[PDB]
């Protein structure tokens, strides 16, 4: 099998050859020449996220692994992992593409795909006295809409056609 | 047997009324699971462990390698909007004043502390201490990884102190449209309101009021800690998605019918035809495993969205107003909600108003005078005995009938209880 | 906009295409033909063969049946929501804040949409706001006045009586004004004028 073969801190007893987890897979082994005490861990793994604004805009594309700290792969390290493709920015906007971790990325200005913290929105303190009270002077009617789905398309399968077919 | 509670014996006669004559202002909590734990498994990694012709194989089979991550990537948007559906229903970040008195009230461990590193209450510090190669280590190993959630729990901290800091000092004027600054006093005087009572009993027991909340809240800081399984639901979600995961990674270890579980044994010792004989059996069975995973998760993901839901509606019509639906926001009367974050949920404090010290009158429909009957207007006919008052339905207050609370429609002839009194004019 | 109208019909189309394509994949067989393995092959293999496909076959049937319960309890949530929001939006104006739009309720009006429907809700947003000084009663001639329907406002010089949502100012009378108690026990309260008709 396929694994990283480092050298372990355990106290394997001269009777035990293999060494499993609690999955029942082979985490450690003794070599037979040198009798010594391996640490079998799988080799590097992880996942591919590509983050695209669309082709209707560009056709730039950032990769954000999953699992690595930018040292197992304009780099960005974040709590989901490295993003390679994008700069990170100080000023937040609202969020454009999620991350993960509360950072998000948007294709904003030369063009490039920024990277930066969600903005939860504006500031507006309320200035909170012991005699003050805000009263309305005039009135705003508006008129909101709600898409709330009712039903879904009905559907019949034939169950002696669909597994054999004529 | 268990009992059903106690037997109590509600009298009823037909001139017999209890008002009561004092409140108790109680906070109860309230635990909601808004959230869950994003995963994200690997076909090539749980079905084929560390093996290149097993690869070959699985492509062989149909589309069960796209459909599992598709509906579980659905689950983690879905997971990443019910907390964008629930602590985000403001679009301003509402900030407290740097002055903080209130009119009396102690609003110390529902707010923000500056003091710690991490920007939550007093309140919000037990709940995230309770609901809490290692197992993270080997699941990750076997494919079966676990993705970080959107909004951190910095985020939602400041967006439960948004909507703690305009429930306090604009009321529920902040939810409707643009936020109304209104003096805490005069707040809980219209929310004593909606209940029956009149405002003139706030302004006359400020203090008692202050008095009776500062001491509830200082309760649900030792209630949740004392109480053996108080954010027990905060953990049930996650025992039951930390159980999944290890009922999942158990049965990579159990063959189906194969000589063994490893899959590099079975390519050692047979040669090409009939391992591919023995190796659908460590395949269709694995693949079945990992799509009853799936298929929990999506009916764990429908218990969790009416759950957020549900959060969504205690958090606008419990904080984003006054509610009058009965043991909806609370038990007794409803007055405020104070959102706390928590991990992988929220906890409401409902502020119920709760009569006590009841005491017994002498009722009476309408009273007749100069010919003609007069229903109380706002309230109820009470008698100490010997004379009648007209008072509240919520509470006590004596005051004599005049011709400002009663209305004459009838004659003293129809109603059926009618006593005979003196209505006084001004 | 029509956004969560069409998921219903992309999750619908997504799955009535994930079950024809396996119609296509050899589930641990020779071929995907029925025809190829029933030709190709002896009566005994072949009814080996053919026992990987109607398995494989079944297990991806019994899939979309799955899916499909799970997906109409979805659907049957947001059905009991909308029969909801069609009686105590459209039936009636609800006090549910958030419920029925978003700010203060008025009116609903339905429309049909495929697969779903639309509601088109009325309400009613405060603006133009200003500031002004209140106080919680009232006191004229020793005892305490309480607004019986509305607000104090002050406007710097003389004191009024207002709505809570709309500021319309009025002289202050006995008419919405009751007395409770004397002025000893109200923090906040101001010293004015009432009038009497
Ligand atoms: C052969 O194996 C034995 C046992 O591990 C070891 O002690 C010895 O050094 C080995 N010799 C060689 C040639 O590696
Ligand atoms: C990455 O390595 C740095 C080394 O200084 C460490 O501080 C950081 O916590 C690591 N991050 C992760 C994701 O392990
Ligand atoms: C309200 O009065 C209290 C006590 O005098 C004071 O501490 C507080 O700052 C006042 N608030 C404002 C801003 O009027
Ligand atoms: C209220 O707002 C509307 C729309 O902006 C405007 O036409 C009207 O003049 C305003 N009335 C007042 C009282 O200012
Ligand atoms: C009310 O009056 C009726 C008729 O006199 C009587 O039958 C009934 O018991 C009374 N109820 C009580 C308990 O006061
Ligand atoms: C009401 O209850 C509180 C708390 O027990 C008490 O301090 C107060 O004296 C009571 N008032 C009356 C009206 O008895
Ligand atoms: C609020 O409560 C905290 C904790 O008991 C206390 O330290 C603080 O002094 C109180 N503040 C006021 C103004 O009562
Ligand atoms: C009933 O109330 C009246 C007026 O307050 C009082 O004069 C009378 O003594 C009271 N009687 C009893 C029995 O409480
Ligand atoms: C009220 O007065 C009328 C007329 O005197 C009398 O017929 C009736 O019995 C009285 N009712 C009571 C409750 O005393
Ligand atoms: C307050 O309102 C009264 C009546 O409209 C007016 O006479 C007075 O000048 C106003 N004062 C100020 C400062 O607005
Ligand atoms: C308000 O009236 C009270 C009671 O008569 C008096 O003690 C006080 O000085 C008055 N204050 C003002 C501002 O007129």
């Amino acid at each position: 099998g396929t694994g990283v073969l480092t050298e372990s801190n355990k106290k394997f007893l001269p009777f035990q050859q293999f060494g499993r987890d609690i999955a029942d897979t082979t985490d450690a082994v003794r070599d037979p020449q040198t009798l010594e005490i391996l640490d079998i861990t799988p080799c590097s793994f992880g996942g591919v996220s590509v983050i695209t604004p669309g082709t209707n805009t560009s056709n730039q594309v950032a990769v954000l692994y999953q699992g690595v700290n930018c040292t197992e792969v304009n780099v960005f390290q974040t709590r989901a992992g490295c993003l390679i493709g994008a700069e990170y920015v100080n000023n937040s906007y609202e969020c454009d593409i999620p991350i993960g971790a509360g950072i998000c990325a948007s294709y904003q200005t030369s063009q490039s795909i920024i990277a930066y913290t969600m903005s939860l929105g504006a500031e507006n303190s309320v200035a909170y006295s012991n005699n003050s009270i805000a009263i309305p002077t005039n009135f705003t009617i508006s008129v909101t809409t709600e898409i709330l789905p009712v039903s879904m398309t009905k559907t019949s399968v034939d169950c002696t056609m669909y597994i054999c077919g004529d | 047997t268990m009992s059903l509670g106690a037997e109590n014996s509600v009298a009823y006669s037909n001139n017999s009324i209890a008002i009561p004559t004092n409140f108790t202002i109680s906070v109860t909590t309230e635990i909601l699971p808004v959230s869950m734990t994003k995963t994200s498994v690997d076909c090539t990694m749980y079905i084929c462990g560390d093996s290149t012709e097993c690869s070959n194989l699985l492509l062989q089979y149909g589309s069960f390698c796209t459909q599992l991550k598709r509906a579980l990537t659905g689950i983690a948007v879905e997971q990443d909007k019910n907390t964008q559906e629930v602590f985000a229903q403001v679009k301003q970040i509402y900030k407290t004043p740097p002055i903080k008195y209130f009119g009396g009230f102690n609003f110390s461990q529902i707010l923000p502390d500056p003091s710690k590193p991490s920007k939550r209450s007093p309140i919000e510090d037990l709940l995230f201490n309770k609901v809490t190669r290692d197992l993270i280590c080997a699941q990750k190993f076997k494919g079966l990884t676990v993705l970080p959630p959107l909004l951190t729990d910095e985020m939602i901290a400041q967006y439960t102190s948004a909507l703690l800091a305009g429930t306090i000092t604009s009321g529920w004027t902040f939810g409707a449209g643009p936020a109304l600054q209104i003096p805490f006093p005069m707040q809980m005087a219209y929310r004593f309101n909606g209940i029956g009572v009149t405002q003139n009993v706030l302004y006359e027991n400020q203090k008692l009021i202050a008095n009776q909340f500062n001491s509830a809240i200082g309760k649900i800081q030792d209630s949740l800690s004392s109480t053996p399984s108080a954010l027990g639901k905060l953990q049930d979600v996650v025992n039951h998605n930390a159980q999944a995961l290890n009922t999942l990674v158990k049965q990579l270890s159990s063959k189906f019918g194969a000589i063994s579980s490893v899959l590099n044994d079975i390519f050692s010792r047979l040669d090409p035809p009939e391992a591919e004989v023995q190796i659908d059996r460590l395949i269709t069975g694995r693949l079945q495993s990992l799509q009853t995973y799936v298929t929990q998760q999506l009916i764990r993901a429908a218990e969790i969205r009416a759950s957020a839901n549900l959060a969504a509606t205690k958090m606008s019509e419990c904080v984003l107003g006054q509610s009058k639906r009965v043991d909806f926001c609370g038990k007794g009367y409803h007055l405020m909600s104070f959102p706390q974050s928590a991990p992988h949920g929220v906890v409401f404090l409902h502020v119920t108003y709760v009569p006590a010290q009841e005491k017994n009158f002498t009722t009476a429909p309408a009273i007749c005078h100069d010919g003609k009957a007069h229903f109380p207007r706002e309230g109820v006919f009470v008698s100490n005995g010997t004379h009648w008052f007209v008072t509240q339905r919520n509470f006590y207050e004596p005051q004599i009938i005049t011709t400002d609370n009663t209305f004459v429609s009838g004659n003293c002839d129809v109603v059926i209880g009618i006593v005979n009194n003196t209505v006084y004019d001004p």
